[PDB]
Parts: structure tokens; sequence; C-alpha cells
């Protein structure tokens, strides 16, 4: 059971939008919901992201997939993005699945 | 008056016990149904087990680590060993851990709890290898906290099984505690059935069946209500998340403005209950732990447990309303405990004052009937005939639990003579009081009347009770002589203790 942040690396100009998808793979358990964490370059601390502002996260339950649409990228948005998957239901453990992470460079 | 009181006592106790019985059976049925749909070779959850010990017996520690390694769970991230030692004597525990697991052991000078940086990266750098910590003797919580940090350190850790140094575990026990909550996300903690294996002494034997009952009835019942008031030290599961969420609060528990350096069990569980999370208990997970065999050590242990219970009841009630509908049973249970203690004390006071032989005969008979019913249930549940030894639990309960209760209540607020007094003077005064009541009653009723039907009934009842207790003692003695009452695990434990 693994989670794949398909676009795991990317470099893009400021003042565009970027979409990062998070898919839970090889799981018989249905995805519950997805949490997104951000680490600033150099920094190690992880900061949680919430729906609103420039952050728009879409959650798909049938495909056990989620995606974060971060729009209007500035320079300080440059960092590693991590998705944190959840499984729930009857007999389905509440698990943290951490994806490979997506390092974004904004120039 | 006396007849009404005994009647209500009997009906009340039996009704609550039957309700707890059906609740626990429903809990067991739900757990079995949940397990029935478990996929085979299920290892979805990554678990980092945590050990905490101090001055443990080297042989028992070696057996505990052997059991931990022998567990069949295939998704154990690492073993975190924490020992508040930093002392030449405690190096024996480190040597024992080295002969079983990876030789590497780290001995930080500083305690993470008192550290300005509570992240374990100061003391640890690699998460793949199993790590043992030697730290200055702080006590309990702290040690656990250390482990907690080290656990959380590894992200994979989705849960943390907390095990006492002196605990024998089962290969399955792990999955058995790290799976129940799969069924219900809310479940944030799984109490694991623990069993007293040392049963040579009658006390140990009694306590063993006591444990049995407790775990498989009350715990079970509360488990059904997804609100087990307390987790299991020896065998206890905890979602890493809720842990991280309660570790610090629990690591910083001060009662009346005083870091509670007592039973941690209860406080973190009470914090989890405050969060509104559901706690379930499973009986399929078993962990063998030893029990006190000396009456004085049992007294002090039960006194400490009573102190922790009385200290945690206020917060338990204060947080019980947060469970909405649920929790009502928890409130009923604690109210039952307090009112049951008060009723027992009042009944004994009334018996001592009145000294009516018919009354004492009636209470003895009904208490024997209650213990008979309880032991019959326990034997039917365990498919084992030694559960009938529980009928003697009335003696040990009366002579130990009550003095421990009074000691805790008196010592909650406000050379060696004093300290020794604070432990056993309550118990000695209680024993003197019961003896004085007995002799006063026996002299107040120093008469014989064979023409009185009530007197005849009382005499035949007391004689029957005496012969029953005598034959139970005799069968226990012959069982001890033939070593039949020994637990199955104790036999090979003795075998490889001798072969050492
Ligand atoms: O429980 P049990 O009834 O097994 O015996 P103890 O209460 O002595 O053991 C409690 C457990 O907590 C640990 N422990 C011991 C002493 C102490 O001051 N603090 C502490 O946390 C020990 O490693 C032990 O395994
Ligand atoms: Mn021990």
């Amino acid at each position: 059971q693994r989670v794949e942040q398909t676009p795991t690396t990317t470099t893009k100009e400021a003042g565009e939008s970027l979409t990062i998808n998070c898919v839970l793979r090889d799981s018989a358990c249905a995805l519950d919901n997805t949490y997104w964490y951000f680490t600033k370059k150099g920094a190690t601390k992880k900061e949680s992201l919430s729906n609103g502002g420039r952050y728009a996260e879409t959650v798909n339950k049938a495909s056990k997939s989620s995606s974060l649409r971060i729009s209007d990228l500035r320079v300080e948005d440059s960092g590693t993005y991590h998705c944190k998957a959840y499984t729930a239901g009857i007999g389905c453990w509440n698990i943290f699945y951490e994806g490979g992470g997506t390092i974004l460079t904004v120039k | 008056s006396a007849v009404w009181g005994i009647s209500v006592y009997g009906v009340f106790v039996l009704g609550f016990y039957i309700a707890q019985i059906v609740f626990s059976e429903f809990n067991r049925m739900r757990l079995s149904d949940w397990i029935s749909l478990r996929p085979d070779n299920w290892n979805a959850t990554r678990v980092a087990v945590i050990i905490a010990g101090y001055r443990e017996d080297p042989f028992m520690f070696k057996k505990c680590l052997e059991s931990v390694r022998d567990s069949e769970y295939g998704n154990v991230a690492r073993l975190i060993c924490v020992i508040d030692g930093d002392e030449e004597e405690d190096l024996k525990m480190a040597e024992i851990y080295k002969q079983v697991y990876n030789d590497n052991v780290k001995k930080p000078g500083v305690v993470l709890c008192e550290s300005e940086n509570k992240n374990g990266s100061t003391i640890d750098s690699d998460v793949s290898k199993n790590i043992c910590i030697l730290q200055p003797h702080r006590g309990k919580r702290e040690s656990l906290y250390t482990g907690f940090q080290l656990a959380s350190m590894d992200p994979s850790v989705h849960a943390v099984v907390l095990i006492d140094s002196d605990t024998v575990l089962e290969k399955n026990a792990i999955l058995e505690v790290v799976y129940p909550l799969s069924c219900d996300p809310n479940i944030k903690a799984v109490a694991g059935e623990c069993k007293i294996w040392n049963t040579d002494t009658i006390l140990s034997m009694l306590v063993s069946w006591r444990y049995f009952s407790a775990f498989n009835v009350e715990r079970g019942a509360q488990s059904l209500w997804k609100t087990v008031q307390c987790v299991g030290g020896p065998l206890g599961a905890y979602t890493i998340d809720i842990i991280n969420e309660i570790k610090d609060p629990w690591i910083t528990q001060t009662f009346l403005g005083n870091k509670c350096t007592y039973g941690d069990d209860r406080r973190l569980t009470n914090e989890v209950l405050m969060r509104g999370k559901k706690i379930v208990y499973t009986p399929f997970a078993v962990g063998w732990s030893d029990s006190p065999t000396n009456v004085m050590r049992y007294i002090v242990q039960q006194t400490r447990w009573s102190k922790s219970w009385c200290r945690e009841i206020w917060y338990t009630l204060g947080s019980a309303w947060k469970h909405g509908f649920s929790g009502i049973y928890l409130a009923f249970e604690c109210m039952y405990q307090i009112m049951y203690f008060f009723l027992v004390m009042y009944l004994f006071s009334y018996i001592a004052i009145k000294a009516d032989i018919r009354a004492q005969t009636a209470t003895v008979l009904v208490s024997t009937l209650v213990t008979i019913i309880k032991s019959s249930y326990l034997a039917l549940r365990a498919k084992n005939l030694k559960a009938f030894y529980f009928v003697l639990y009335t003696y040990v309960y009366f002579f130990c639990m009550i003095p421990a209760r009074i000691t805790a209540m008196f010592t909650m607020f406000d050379a060696r003579v004093w300290l020794w007094a604070k432990q056993f003077l309550i118990t000695y005064m209680w024993w003197a009081g019961v003896l004085a009541a007995g002799v006063y009653s026996i002299v107040d009723n120093w008469y014989f009347d064979w023409a009185d039907i009530q007197y005849r009934f009382a005499l035949v009842g007391i004689c029957s009770y005496l012969v029953f207790v005598s034959i139970v003692l005799v069968i226990y003695l012959i069982g001890k002589i033939t070593t039949w009452n020994y637990t199955p695990l104790q036999k090979e434990l003795i075998e490889e203790r001798y072969l050492h």
C-alpha cells in the first residue's frame, strides 16, 4: 500500500497555478480524506494547508485520489508539498499515508 | 430494616453484574464479527512498540523481549526501549537488551521532558534501527514520553503499543490490539486483556481470577460503550496521533498543583476521553504479567491505585458529558462504585452495632451465593474449573481493598516510624476494629437455644459456611501440592529459570 504524488518535482514561474495530485494505491480500504503539508526550503518544519485563499484541494472518493490546486504562485511558495492520506470505514484502520513529496521551485 | 437492606444489596449487585455481563458479551460478539471480516495476513498498520522499565528482573525482561520479537506481526517499524537508569546498576537492563536486539544503546545525559527541545532528534538520528535509551531516573511518564517522541519521530508509526517491562506478550496480542480500531476510526485506544500468570499463592491465584473478571467484564462492558475508563499498562494500544495529542498534556499532569507522579494509567486515558475519542477493549489479546504475592505490597499497590482512581474520577465525570448519549454508562459505573463502597461500609457498621446473629448469617449466605454465581460464570467463560477459587475473594477484598481505600482518602489531603505508619496504620486499625466487633458480637450473643428455629437456622448456616470454606481451602491445598493450580506458562517459566 503506497501513495504517489505523481508530480513529485517541478519548477514554474511566479504568477501561475500548479496542481499536485495524491493517489492512494494498492489499498482495499477507501480513502477518507487528505491532509496537505508544506515545508519551506531550508526549513524542516511542516505547515498544514487549509481550503481557501490560493489553496484549493479536490478529493475524489471513488478513485481514492486527491489533488491540491495551488494558484497564484509567489517565490515564498517554493517548497516541498506533502499529501497525507487517510483510510477509514469498517475494519479499515485510520492510517497516515505520506506520499513522496513534491519539491516546487518558483522563480 | 436489615432484611430490606440485604435484599436491596443483593438485587442491586446482581443486577449490575448481569448488566455488565450482557454488555461484555455483546462487546465480544461485536469484536468477533469485526475479526470475521479481517483479511488474511493483514499488516496494514505500522506499529512501533514501546517498553518502559526500571530495576526489572533480568530473566523476566529477557522473556518479555523474547515474546516481543516472537510476535507474528509483520509491520513493526521498530522497538523503542526506554529505561530511566543512568546508573551502573541499570546497565544490567542494557546488557539484557543488547543480548536480544541490536547492540547499539544511547545514553543521553538529559531528559527530553526537562529539555528545552522536546524533539528526539537531539538524542536520536536513525529511525530504522531499534534504539534503547538510558536516562536519569525520573520515574514513569517521562520515560514513556521519551519513547513517544522516538515513536512519533518515525512517521510510519501509526500506533504505539505500550508494554511494561514485566509483561509476557503473545505473537497475536499485537495485531490483536492493533486492529480493533480499524473497525471504528473513533477508537483511539485499545485495552489489551492482561493475565496474572503467577498463581502459586492463594493471593496471586485470587488476584488472577480477579484480573480475569475485571478485564473480561467491566472492561468488556465499557468497551462495548467504546469508553474503557482505563487502558492496560502491560498490554495497551494507542494511536500515534492521539498519543502525540495527549502525550504532552499527560506528561504535564499536576493534581492540586503537583505533578502527579503516580499511575499514569488513567490520566492519558482520561485525556483521550476528554477529547471525545472512543476507547474499545478486546479480550482476544492477552499479555501475561506477574502479580504481588505479599499482603503488604498488595496493600500499598492497591492504595496507590485507589489514589489514582479518586484523583481521576473528578475529571472523568467532568469530561463524561462530552460523549453526548454515550458516557451515561460511565457515570452510572462510577456512581455505582462510590455508592457500593458506602453501602458496604454502612452495612458493616450496622452489623457491628446491632450484633444480630440472624443478620450476620443472612449476609454471609447471600455473599456466598453472589460469589458462587460469579465463580460459576467465570468457570463457564474460561472453560476452566479453577475459577471457583474466586469465592474466597470476599476475604481479601474486605481485608485489603477497604483499608487501602481509607488510606487513600485520608492521605489525599494534608523518622521511619511516621512513614511506616502512613502505609499500614489504617490497615492495622481496621483489623483491630473488625476483630473487636467480632468478639463483642460473640459475647453479646453468648447463649444457646435449640428450641428457637431462627437460632437453629443461624447456627446451621454458619456451620455450613465454615465447612464450605474449609473444604475449599483443603482442595486448594491439595491442588497446590500437586501443582495443578499452576498456570500453563508458569511451568516452562520455572523450567528455563532452573535451566539457567
Ligand atoms: Mn516486575
